[PDB]
């Protein structure tokens, strides 16, 4: 949420768009489509997976330790065998505790950051051909066909091919 | 006419809720457990080299209890004590109870060595009807009830030097009669004195000759103590009655031995971490079924559920 | 500041505003105007209160522990009572300091967040009408009188009516 | 002409220094303290019940001290012990004194329930001018003075059987004479010898003769001991001198309770968290006031101040 | 990584930029160049400094404390001792890994955040007169000689200087 | 034409691999270690006051052993203890000797001020050849071994009042003569009895006669006793044989003193951090040279190293 797009411009996410994290709606003269992006999608992951290499199957061994349980009442000596127990558990739980916000937070931040960043660098690419709509979606001001937008999504959209194009439309009167 | 090209993010229209540092319910894509609350109920066998307790605890073990012969020179990681165990030989006490089972505990063997003692002068191998083996009379198995000859009790000063590169766990007792009348009648003089020494400590117990509750219908008692004899130092016993003699030493070895009070089912599994509500899988980093644990597991922790966010947040259409 | 508006683009901030955290200050050939925006000033005050809710109230209730002052000299068992007792205080003293550090650093670069995406969403509303001068002012190149300002402020702005007069006073030369 | 449209957000002439990651000195617009560094200087009787042990420590209330008689029976959440109590009764000492007092204190009652003890043959219920009621001699109330009766002082083996529900505990001690000619005077023989058993556990204790500095003009002693009995075990008492008895047992309970040294007064009102300084508030989530607490508390801490940041930079004009 | 610049949009970082972190390189009519900007450089730098300051220099000091050695064996008192310490040691380690980790992302993540700062501060002062390339660079669509990138470099920078001149060339067809 | 403007940041050919939340292994410009992992190998005599026991323990300082002599009166703030440390006098065990160990190195002094025990009718200054000075019988020089005086050893019933400032920390003993034969040569009776008391505390200790593995020649054993006397209290000694007895008090103090077990040499330098390898800077927050530590020290943790980076991501041309 810091970024602003995912539950922020981005009004909502897309149930249909089941083999990525991230992507591509179009419409053109042909139709409409979806595609993931695999670079956003992948960075969104490898993040999250190295949170998840760092805390699963990752024990500590521990053998004889001190009592936990007792039968029989004693006092001074169990009294600080149970709070030494107390005070460690607290700790844990504590330590537990802060992992999970602390990380939870982080994960939602980093998510919504790599969609900025595949916004910002479709956004870049795109140069004076279009404009930004408000809500994640661009206007093309030119005709811009299934090869067109696949040549936006793979990185090999040439601007200046379309610019005349679309500075006649967008600075139309 | 021209494009709309829109960008977006996927969504699940099956969420799951999770905690952050802004909001405690906020929900995500997918998430996964990081504490472990459930058990299988069993013990796995391995990889752990286990113990069962069955009817005995470890102390009526290392004595030699008639109900835990099974149990001599036997090694563990983990020795499991059963609820039910009880003993079924002369009644006795240990003082400092705690840290003798402890320090067995760890060591992780009841590898026992027998040694020849002099005890010139007196009748050895004392039994009793509280002990019984196959309804005879008996003791203690690692123990010797020493008692007169012939009306007399020498004196004893008897010797056993430590000539190995390993230190010896001796385990010795002192035996507290009922009356006046029993003393004489097994020591043949009115009281007993015993010393237990090295050239590095010294113990010296006195019997206190008395009535206490009668278990399995005896009213004297015998008190447990234990002497740790390092290599080069030499074993001192010097009394004139009341001695419940070691018959040799066991072995004190150092590693991840323990043990642990559970009532759980021993199976035939394979599991790394031990509770005593039963082994338990060890992929999460907490778990909050036992505090009392073995072996590699996850921290205890009293939260029930801790979700950790793997996915973004979902919005959904 | 991890964004750069608070404290970093926008100069300073707003004695003057006492209903809300974040806004709008406009002039034009009306007046001039302050205006407080409750969506960004909620989303930051909701977060702080988010905090607060996990730290104030939360107490834990201890009964019978150790002891942690004597009397008398006394050796090896009450070492070991201090011992924990320092060790434990130790613990939940660095806790506290770095949650504090942690939850502060957070709260500054949240504030921030939000001050940069409502600059962003203004941002894009404004189209091609207006242009960024650097210091969270935009310079809006239509005629906006208070029923304009007010559309932009409660999201009813429709650039397309401005963008012919905008356009032309944009690229004049 | 048109128009210009800024954004911006507030700021406060007044605003508040945080640390940070990044910098030790921050100014925000508002903050809110996490430390409570302040108390109301008195203990506040409400919401746990609270018990001033006033001239008695827990110990003497125990034992039956003449200006502790007020206390009999008396249960409490926290006995507050002052530090001017002070004891008025036979001089004596408690080995493990520590222990009996906290499991007293975390029990949270002195319950007591007189038992009928035969004690055959012996005077009972002696008394002394170092602990007077109303200026007449007189002894610790929960125990019994044994003497001898016309210079006969038979030996005692007596039995208490256990058929309650719950636990008992039972505090009795051993008198240590002056001198020879004083322990013939009370007990009609040399030496005594004191043997308190259950089925699972022993205790012997031996009276040791001599002269101790005067307290109260009193240079003997009474050495203090307790045994805790289970429901269907039995306590016997086995002795033939300088017994100091039991009178009956107190109730043993689990729970909350607990002991707390201070001096702070009494007050009527209403506070969850208790240190030896006063009651605190306890909104925030660490204190620095005491490390000693009872009640639902914050967390200790070394730290005066800690300062969360609650608004943004401050960024005046 | 989060804001996108460092490891994203700026392809590489720069070798020969040996006095500051930050910086532009341009081309122009009288050939290239390298300077540092010293504000982004020192911003960085001082926030690091601050993570130091906390981190280095600051030991508690402890005397008389518990044996954590031992030449007996005893049982419970020893196996107390022993697991106080154990346990006294995993929590400070945890504390220590923690503390690298968070650390070590917020740097990260607040240099980026600076050379981001740098580039925003950059693209807003060039107004209408130069295009984001999409990599760090923009092309300046009129004539901007050593004197005139100096300007930019020290926020001395004019767009209105040049925007008859760049909008002609933008424009054009 | 136009011009070129691009926005960058620095690299460097030679990056440091560090850990995040993120990503185990990532290069950024600059790193600082975290955790000091090497000694000197010496310890630094300032500026911590240093006291090297060389041949002598702490104890054997104490009670006055004959290698120990230049130890008297001296303090410290940390007493290094050697492994090759060992007694040269009479043979002795302290019951609790962990504790005493403890309370002396943690006050810090040696400081004794003797005082006039009126031992009347006794020989005072008892000798051994097991403690030589100068190839002379001797004995510990803190202690006073009493024995008969023309074949009789007197009741001794004596008193020391306190009536300084300070708490007095008497250091006293009991010899366990090796046969009934010996006791009656030194202390001209049976048996022996020790009752050590003051106003608030008592200690009875009965000597124990008997053989134990010799040791420098010498069967019996003395075993060491402490009584601290606070001011207005009253030490009194009760003793008809086998009193080993005080010359004087020792000063109790408190303060940052302690005692620590290492072999590292005392070197000319200065350093805050002590470890038993030897002094360590304490520039970085953690450690993993020594759990054991003393001073201004880095935390001790597992890990070898711990990278803060200190320089952006390292992105190379
Ligand atoms: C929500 O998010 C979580 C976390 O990312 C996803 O859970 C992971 O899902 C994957 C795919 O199923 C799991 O990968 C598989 O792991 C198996 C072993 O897992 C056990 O042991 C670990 C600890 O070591 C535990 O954490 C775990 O709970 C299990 O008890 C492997 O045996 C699997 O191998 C299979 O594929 C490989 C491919 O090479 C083959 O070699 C095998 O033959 C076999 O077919 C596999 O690698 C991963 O373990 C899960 N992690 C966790 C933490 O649970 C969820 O999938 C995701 N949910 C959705 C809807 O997206
Ligand atoms: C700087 O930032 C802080 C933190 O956000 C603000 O402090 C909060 O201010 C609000 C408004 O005054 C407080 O709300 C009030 O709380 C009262 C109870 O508080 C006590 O108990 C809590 C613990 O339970 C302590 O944390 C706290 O210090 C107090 O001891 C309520 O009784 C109040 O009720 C009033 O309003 C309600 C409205 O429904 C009515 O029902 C009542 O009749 C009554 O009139 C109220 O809810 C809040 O407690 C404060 N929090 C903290 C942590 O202090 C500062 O206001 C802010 N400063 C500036 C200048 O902005
Ligand atoms: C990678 O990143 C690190 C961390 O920022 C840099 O390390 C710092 O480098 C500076 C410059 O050399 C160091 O500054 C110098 O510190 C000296 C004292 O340091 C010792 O003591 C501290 C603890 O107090 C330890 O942390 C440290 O390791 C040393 O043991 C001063 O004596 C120096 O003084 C010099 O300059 C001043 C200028 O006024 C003069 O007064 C003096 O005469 C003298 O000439 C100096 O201040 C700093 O200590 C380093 N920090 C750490 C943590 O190591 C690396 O430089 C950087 N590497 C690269 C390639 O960029
Ligand atoms: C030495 C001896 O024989 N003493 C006789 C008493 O034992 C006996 O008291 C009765 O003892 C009964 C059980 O006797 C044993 C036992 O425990 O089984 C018999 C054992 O052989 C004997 N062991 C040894 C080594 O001598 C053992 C021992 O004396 C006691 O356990 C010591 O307390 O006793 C049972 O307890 C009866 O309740 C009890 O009356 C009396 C009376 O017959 O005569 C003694 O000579
Ligand atoms: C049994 C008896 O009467 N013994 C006499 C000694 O007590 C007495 O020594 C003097 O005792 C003085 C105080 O006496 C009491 C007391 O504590 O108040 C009197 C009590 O009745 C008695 N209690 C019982 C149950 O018998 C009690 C007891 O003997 C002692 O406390 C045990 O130590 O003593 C006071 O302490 C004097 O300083 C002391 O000399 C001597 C001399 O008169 O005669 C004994 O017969
Ligand atoms: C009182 C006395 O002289 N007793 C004689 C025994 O000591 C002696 O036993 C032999 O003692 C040998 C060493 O003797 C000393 C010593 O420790 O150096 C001589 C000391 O003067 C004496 N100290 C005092 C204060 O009287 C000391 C003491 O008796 C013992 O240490 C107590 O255990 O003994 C050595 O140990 C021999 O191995 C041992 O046989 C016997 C036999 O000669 O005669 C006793 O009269
Ligand atoms: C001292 O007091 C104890 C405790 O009251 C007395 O012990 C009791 O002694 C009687 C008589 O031998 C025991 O009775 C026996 O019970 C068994 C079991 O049913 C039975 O087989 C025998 O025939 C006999 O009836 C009784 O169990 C025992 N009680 C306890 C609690 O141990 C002891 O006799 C007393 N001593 C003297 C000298 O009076
Ligand atoms: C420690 O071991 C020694 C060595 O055996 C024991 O000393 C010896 O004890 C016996 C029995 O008490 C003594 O014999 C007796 O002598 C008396 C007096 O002449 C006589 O009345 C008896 O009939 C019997 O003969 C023997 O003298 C004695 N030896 C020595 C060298 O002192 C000692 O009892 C043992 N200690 C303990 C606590 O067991
Ligand atoms: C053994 O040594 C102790 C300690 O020195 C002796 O105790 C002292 O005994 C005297 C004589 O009774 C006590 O004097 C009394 O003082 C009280 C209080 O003022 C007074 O009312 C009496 O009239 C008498 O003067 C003295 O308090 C006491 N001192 C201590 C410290 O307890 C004891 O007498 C010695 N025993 C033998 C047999 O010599
Ligand atoms: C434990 O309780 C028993 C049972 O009462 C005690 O045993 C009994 O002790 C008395 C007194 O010591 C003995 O009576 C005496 O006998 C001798 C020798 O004939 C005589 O000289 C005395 O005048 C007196 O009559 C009695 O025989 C004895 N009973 C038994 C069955 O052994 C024992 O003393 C108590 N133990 C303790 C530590 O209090
Ligand atoms: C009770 O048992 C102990 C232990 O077996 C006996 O102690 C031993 O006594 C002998 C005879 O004095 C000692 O021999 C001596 O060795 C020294 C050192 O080389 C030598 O200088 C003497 O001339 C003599 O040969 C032996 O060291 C000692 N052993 C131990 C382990 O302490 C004791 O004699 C026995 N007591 C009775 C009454 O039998
Ligand atoms: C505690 O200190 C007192 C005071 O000196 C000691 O009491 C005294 O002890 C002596 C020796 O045991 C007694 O003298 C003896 O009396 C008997 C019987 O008449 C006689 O056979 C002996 O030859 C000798 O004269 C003295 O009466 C006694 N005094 C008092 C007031 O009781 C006591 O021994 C000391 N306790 C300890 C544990 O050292
Ligand atoms: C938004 O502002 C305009 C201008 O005052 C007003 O006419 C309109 O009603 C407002 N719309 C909403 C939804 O508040």
């Amino acid at each position: 949420g810091i970024f602003g797009a995912i539950a922020g411009f981005i009004e909502n996410g897309w149930e249909g768009m089941v083999d990525g994290w991230y992507g591509f709606r179009h419409q053109n003269s042909e139709g409409t489509g979806q595609a993931a992006d695999l670079k956003s999608t992948q960075a969104a992951i490898n993040q999250i997976n190295g949170k998840l290499n760092r805390l699963i199957g990752k024990t500590n061994e521990k053998f004889h330790q001190i009592e936990k349980e007792f039968s029989e009442v004693e006092g001074r000596i169990q009294d600080l065998e149970k709070y030494v127990e107390d005070t460690k558990i607290d700790l844990w739980s504590y330590n537990a505790e802060l992992l999970v916000a602390l990380e939870n937070q982080h994960t939602i931040d980093l998510t919504d950051s790599e969609m900025n960043k595949l916004f910002e660098r479709t956004k870049k690419q795109l140069r004076e051909n279009a404009e930004d709509m408000g809500n994640g979606c661009f206007k093309i001001y030119h005709k811009c066909d299934n090869a067109c937008i696949e040549s936006i999504r793979n990185g090999t959209y040439d601007h200046d091919v379309y610019r005349d194009e679309a500075l006649n439309n967008r600075f139309q009167i | 006419p021209g494009a709309t090209l829109c960008l977006g993010h996927h969504a699940v229209p099956n969420g799951t809720i999770v905690k952050t540092i802004t909001n405690d319910q906020i929900e995500v894509t997918n998430a996964t457990e990081l504490v472990q609350s459930s058990s299988t109920g069993g013990i796995c066998d391995s990889p752990h080299q286990i113990l069962d307790g069955e009817n005995c605890t470890l102390i009526d073990a290392l004595l030699g209890d008639p109900q835990c012969d099974g149990f001599q020179n036997k090694k563990w990681d983990l020795f499991v004590e059963r609820s039910k165990a009880y003993s079924n030989c002369y009644p006795y006490d240990v003082p400092d109870y705690a840290s003798l089972r402890s320090l067995v505990a760890s060591s992780g063997t009841l590898e026992f060595n027998n040694e020849s003692f002099n005890w010139a002068g007196v009748t050895q191998n004392g039994t009793s009807s509280a002990c019984k083996r196959r309804s005879n009379k008996s003791f203690f198995s690692r123990l010797n009830w020493l008692t007169h000859l012939k009306y007399k009790y020498p004196a004893l000063n008897v010797t056993m030097p430590n000539n190995e590169k390993f230190d010896k766990l001796y385990i010795w007792g002192v035996h507290h009669p009922v009356t006046d009348s029993d003393q004489i009648s097994l020591y043949a003089q009115a009281s007993g004195r015993i010393t237990v020494s090295t050239k590095r400590s010294q113990q010296t117990v006195i019997p206190n000759i008395g009535f206490r509750p009668r278990v399995r219908d005896i009213s004297s008692r015998i008190s447990i103590y234990w002497t740790i004899v390092k290599p080069g130092d030499i074993l001192l016993i010097n009394s004139t009655g009341n001695l419940i003699a070691p018959r040799g030493y066991f072995k004190i070895r150092s590693g991840k031995s323990s043990i642990m009070r559970s009532d759980a089912p021993i199976g035939k599994c394979n599991s790394e971490c031990i509770t005593p509500n039963g082994s338990i899988p060890n992929d999460k980093p907490f778990q909050n079924v036992n505090r009392i644990t073995y072996g590699a597991c996850p921290r205890y922790v009293k939260q029930n559920t801790l979700k950790l966010a793997t996915g973004m947040r979902n919005v959904p259409e």
